[PDB]
């Protein structure tokens, strides 16, 4: 499948 | 492309329905959704003009993640500038409607599956959206689903030496349709046609 990138978000 | 109708059925077909929220356009608001797995394909264009390019995202409140699948997995500043789309207020609101400390993680994917001419995104994102109804914790790789096709790095969607990749990323698509999805087999030569892999070229 595909490699993904993880971000996180805070609000 | 596809139609609306046409991913909403297929959708159903592979057992998506309980998740499913719908097909939108790119005000899709984003998930209110603190218990529930949620799902949906949003166009990165308003209705008002026929529609571009589908896309699918997906929520899964377990480990407050927000999956974002398009098959170019271009970068937010392309997002912008190839659809002008932009998606920072659905995050926004999805984290503060579903997240109890009102943070989540963005996962998207950054690869192609899908060739430059190929009329195939909403079919691509039906297959991801049956690997995150499946597998909510793993839906962009290492599942029985996603396994079936292959990330070229974005910078490369049109060399010449990635397009077979692209193209047998295609076929593989088709075949797992074809024995998932009772409305694309009885629509098989259609669908086909409209999505086909060279279709912006004819
Ligand atoms: C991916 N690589 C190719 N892109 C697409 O398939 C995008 N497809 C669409 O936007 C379809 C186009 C279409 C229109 C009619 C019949 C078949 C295909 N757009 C829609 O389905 C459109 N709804 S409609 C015009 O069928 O009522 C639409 C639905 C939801 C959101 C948006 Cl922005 C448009
Ligand atoms: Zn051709």
């Amino acid at each position: 499948g595909v490699q993904s990138l993880k971000r996180r978000r805070c609000f | 492309g596809s139609s609306e109708q046409e991913l909403k059925a297929i959708v159903k077909d592979l057992g998506c329905g309980p998740y499913f929220l719908g097909t939108y356009d790119k005000r899709f608001p984003g998930f209110v959704s603190p218990h529930k797995l949620a799902c949906a394909i949003v166009n990165t264009a308003g209705r008002e003009t026929g529609g571009v390019h589908w896309m699918a995202f997906a929520w899964n409140p377990r480990s407050k993640t927000c999956y974002l699948f398009e098959p170019f997995g271009f970068s937010d500043q392309r997002l912008k500038q190839v659809y002008q789309f932009e998606y920072e207020s659905l995050l926004r609101r999805s984290a503060i409607a579903s997240s109890p400390d009102r943070c989540i993680t963005l996962e998207k994917s950054t690869q192609s599956v899908q060739g430059p001419n190929s009329a195939a995104c909403g079919l691509f994102c039906c297959m991801f959206l049956h690997a995150f109804a499946n597998w909510p914790q793993t839906p962009m790789d290492h599942n029985p689903t996603m396994n079936l096709i292959t990330g070229v790095p974005n910078s490369m969607l049109n060399s010449p030496q990635v397009q077979p990749t692209l193209r047998r990323n295609q076929e593989q698509l088709y075949s797992f349709l074809e024995r998932h999805s009772p409305y694309f087999r009885s629509h098989s030569a259609q669908i086909r046609s409209a999505t086909s892999f060279c279709h912006l070229k004819n």
